[PDB]
């Protein structure tokens, strides 16, 4: 109200709010793993020409 | 409907009989109060913004 001396009544002060507390985060079931230990686990490296 | 009244300067015509009728009269009073928040309109939940 700027005002010190508050006449009876009701009055809208302020806004009330549930505030989060987690952060959820949800994706798919991690399936189709990039092929790589074909390329790092292998004894028959390319040459470096070929 | 067209109508002409049968006017003439000795005559009257003087109901016999009556109707008590009922009508109906409708009229809106008041409307829905509704209330607004800034804080979560304009600036939904994002400090950022507000
Ligand atoms: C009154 O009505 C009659 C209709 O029969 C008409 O002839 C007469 O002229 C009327 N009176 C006057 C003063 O005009
Ligand atoms: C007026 O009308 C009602 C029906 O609406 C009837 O019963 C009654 O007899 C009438 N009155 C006269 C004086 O004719």
């Amino acid at each position: 109200l700027k005002s010190f001396t508050v006449e009876k009544g009701i009055y809208q002060t302020s806004n009330f709010r549930v505030q989060p507390t987690e952060s959820i985060v949800r994706f798919p079931n991690i399936t189709n793993l990039c092929p790589f230990d074909e390329v790092f686990n292998a004894t028959r490296f390319a040459s470096v020409y070929a | 409907a067209e109508n002409s009244v049968a006017y003439s300067n000795n005559s009257i015509a003087i109901p016999t009989n009556f109707t008590i009728s009922v009508t109906t009269e409708i009229l809106p009073v008041s409307m829905t109060k509704t209330s607004v928040d800034c804080t979560m309109y304009i600036c939904g939940d994002s400090t950022e913004c507000s």
